[PDB]
Order: C-alpha cells, then structure tokens, then sequence
C-alpha cells in the first residue's frame, strides 16, 4: 500500500527438479528489474499483477532455489500460500506425499493447492484427488490459460481472508 | 570419473598426427592418430561395456549414448575404414605403409577436422581443470567457515563457467575426487535457509523487486555450487549437531551484496550498499546485546529504512 500495488501475496512453489514446475509459472512474468549481479544468475521468483475488487494485487511466486538439497521441515513461515507440484512420473507423487503432510502438520490461514505434465510425451490417476481430500487441499491436473486462471482464483481466497 | 582426463588429453595431444610438409604414411599420419583419438574418447567418457574394447565397438557406443555429434562420429568411421582399406591395398603391392601424395588428398582433409575435434576437446578439458580449482577453493573457504570468501569464490566459479561456456553437468564427473563435509552441508543448509527467509521477508509493501532479487541471486549461486557436485534431486547430508549462527551468516550475505551490487543500485529510497551497512549495524547491535531471534531479525530483514529518524541515527 506504499508503489503500483495495494496488497502483496507471497507464494511458495515447493517441488523437485524434473517435476514440471516451470510450465506453471509461464504466465508469471519475470521481474523486469536488472543489475550486474542479478543478470549473471537470475532469480528464483516470478511476479504478477491483477485487478481485484478494484485494487491492484501483486503475486510473487518462489521456486525456492535449492530446495532439492534440503527436505528437513522447520519453518521455511512467511508465505500467504503454499503450492506443491508433482504425473508422468512414479516417485513424484510418493515424495510429495511426505512433504504435503509435514507441511499440513506445521503451518492454518495459509492457502494450499496440490498439482500437471510438460513436454507431453502418465502413471498417476485422478484419485490415487484422494490423498489431497484426506488433508483438505484442492488438487488440479493442468497443462494453458487454465493454469493461470487457477492462480487468479487462488489470489481471491487470500483477499477474502483480509 | 577418476578416469584421469589428464590422460584423455594426453591421448588427444598425441593425436594432435599433424599435417605433412609435398611428398604421407598411412600408419603415422592417419591410423595412429585415430587409435589414440579413440582411446581419448574412451578415457574422457569412461567408455565401458561389460561385453570398448574394439574400434567398431567404441564407435557403436558413442552413437548409442549420443556422446558426440553424429556427423563427427561418422567422420571417424569413414576415415578409419578408408585407412584400413589403404593399408591392405599397399601391403598387397611392391612402400607397404607409405602412399603417394595426391591419393591422400581427400583423407587428410577429413583428418584435419578430427584434429579440430581434437583441440576443441582438449581446450574444454583444460577449462574444466581450472573450474575444478575454483570450485575446490570455494569448498575450502566453506571448510574454514569464512562465509565472505565462500560467496566470493562461488561467484568466481560461476563467472568462469559462463565465460568458458560450461554447465553443471560438465564439472560433476571430475568432482568425484572431492567431497563436501557433513558439517559443511550444515553451513550451506544455514546459508540456504537464511537466504530463503531474507528473500521472502524483504518482499514488502514498500519494495519487492531489488532486495529479494539480490538475495535470491546469492541463494542461486550457493545452489549452483551445490549443483556442480550433486546430481538432480540428490539430497544433501547435513550435520544438525553443528549449526552456524543465523545472525553471522545473514551479515555474510549482506557483506556479499554490498560488494556485488551497483553503486547506482538503490533499494526503495536508499542506496543498496548503504542499506546493507544499516542492516549490518542493526544486527551487530542485536548481537552485541542478546536480542537476536527470528522475530527481531525479521524486523531488520523487512525494513526499508522508511523510518528516517531511525535510519539517520546510524549516520550521525
């Protein structure tokens, strides 16, 4: 409430490499800003602005750099919403099964949404919805504008919570 | 792996063999280079088959595993075959290993290309030897706890590989030699968590571009150092019995941002280096008493010096 946005929702994109995360944050724009050091390596987040109730809201998605190496859950506590991604992959759901639970136990007011397949070339079923409904988390198979609209809907649940 | 690529480049330098002065021996100028060129491709890629050890077998493997461009493999095949044919043709007459000059015109102009694949290969190996050093002192700075230097070295590592156009995959094989300490993983673990915190913490209603951006960039660099050693999704093994002070490492990240940020770089209304100092002082001040905790650090990580009375108290 103090440049070109009123509210600001920080979002975590928890997931391993080779899982197909990147194809969710494709309709999330990279941060236009640049200087010498940021240019050489880039960043681990994407930004997005939407009009909502006549007010500019900024989304900020964190593909936390190097989550892979550390799967010990302490409280890494700030985010307004956590998103866990896993489909053309056997162990992808099995590993996520342990994370999504150890997240639910240590969180709440925070939004949760479980997720898709990129490079379309599927061993996981639309229920195996069952694990997600067990803890109370919306599940979605995605990819499209369908995935961006799935975020602009989640960016309205936090608004109702404030 | 530990398959001395220092020898792979020995076999390649030996193949680089060189063109004739006009007068060309099929043994010394063609077949010998190729046989060393194949043993070079054997020691570079650790070419193993539970079934090498043959020239056609070695070629068969390269195609199987797309270890080299097809145009480049086929060229080695077409020349080794032509050499074979020539040695036979010459051992069946009258010098047995030496042929006339104009006959070898097309063959030698294809060997020259294989010599180009020679140098191109050797160069990248030499550039990899250097990248081994740079990573190795980064892990060495990490070993002795000096966070200032670790972040400086990991940056020098990264800068070199972009310059010499290298990837994380390229370095990983010849890093089977060294290891990251389990207590060294706990430092990286700390470094990772503080940065992950800081980056999100600094995304505020005042500003959510420059400061998180910078913090993430530090974290990606530490992650890049890690990627050089570890395969995708290969977990890190930290020592939870040894933990670095979160305030100490936060200052570390901060120091590093001071040094790499532009003199023109500004976070909201203040100069970046200046804000880093202010944030360094504030934490050092928390450290000086006994007030350093997650609540009290978060207040610093999230500040943009919007309280000018507070911000300007540090200057005067």
């Amino acid at each position: 409430s103090m440049p070109e946005y009123d509210y600001l929702f920080k979002l975590l994109l928890i997931g391993d490499s080779g899982v197909g995360k990147s194809c969710l944050l494709l309709r999330f724009a990279d941060d236009t800003y640049t200087e010498s050091y940021i240019s050489t390596i880039g960043v681990d987040f994407k930004i997005r602005t939407i009009e909502l109730d006549g007010k500019t809201i900024k989304l900020q998605i964190w593909d936390t750099a190097g989550q892979e190496r550390f799967r010990t859950i302490t409280s890494s506590r700030g985010a307004h919403g956590i998103i866990v991604v896993y489909v053309t992959d056997q162990e992808s759901f099995n590993n996520v099964k342990q994370w999504l639970q150890e997240i639910d136990r240590y969180a709440e007011n925070v939004n949760k949404l479980l997720v898709n397949k990129c490079d379309l070339t599927k061993v996981v079923d639309y229920t195996t919805k069952e694990f997600a409904d067990s803890l109370g988390i919306p599940f979605l198979e995605t990819s499209a504008t369908n995935v961006e609209q799935s975020f602009m809907t989640m960016a309205a649940e936090i608004k109702k919570r404030m | 792996s530990f398959s001395n690529m220092v020898s792979a480049k020995k076999f390649y330098n030996k193949a680089i063999f060189t063109a004739p002065k006009a007068e060309v021996s099929v043994k010394t100028h063609i077949m010998r280079p190729i046989d060393f060129m194949l043993m070079g491709l054997r020691e570079e890629f650790n070419l193993y088959s539970e079934d090498h050890l043959s020239a056609p077998g070695t070629i068969r493997l390269l195609r199987e595993k797309n270890l080299l461009p097809e145009e480049q493999i086929a060229r080695i095949e077409s020349v080794y075959n032509q050499a074979m044919s020539k040695r036979f043709e010459l051992h069946a007459e009258h010098e047995h290993d030496e042929m006339p000059y104009s006959d070898a015109k097309a063959m030698l102009d294809e060997v020259a290309k294989i010599r180009e694949l020679g140098v191109q290969r050797v160069t990248r190996i030499e550039n990899l030897e250097n990248a081994k050093k740079l990573w190795d002192n980064a892990n060495s700075m990490l070993e002795k706890g000096n966070i200032s230097g670790y972040l400086k070295a990991a940056n020098e590592l990264h800068k070199f590989m972009k310059e010499k156009n290298l990837k994380e995959d390229d370095l990983r094989p010849e890093l089977s030699d060294k290891t990251i300490s389990p207590k060294g993983y706990a430092i990286l673990q700390s470094l990772w968590g503080a940065a992950s915190d800081y980056s999100r913490a600094a995304a505020t209603l005042t500003e959510s571009t420059v400061e998180p951006g910078l913090v993430s960039a530090v974290n990606k660099m530490s992650a890049f150092f890690m990627d050089c050693k570890l395969s995708p999704n290969e977990r890190a093994t930290p020592d939870p019995d040894f933990k670095v002070g979160k305030s100490k490492i936060l200052v570390g990240i901060m120091q590093f941002i001071k040094d790499v940020a532009d003199p023109t770089s500004k976070i909201w209304m203040h100069n970046t280096k200046a804000l880093m100092n202010h944030k360094i002082a504030a934490i050092q001040k928390l450290e000086r008493s006994n007030n350093v905790n997650d609540e009290t650090l978060e207040s610093v990580l999230s500040s943009k010096g919007e309280n000018l009375s507070e911000y300007l108290s540090y200057k005067y």
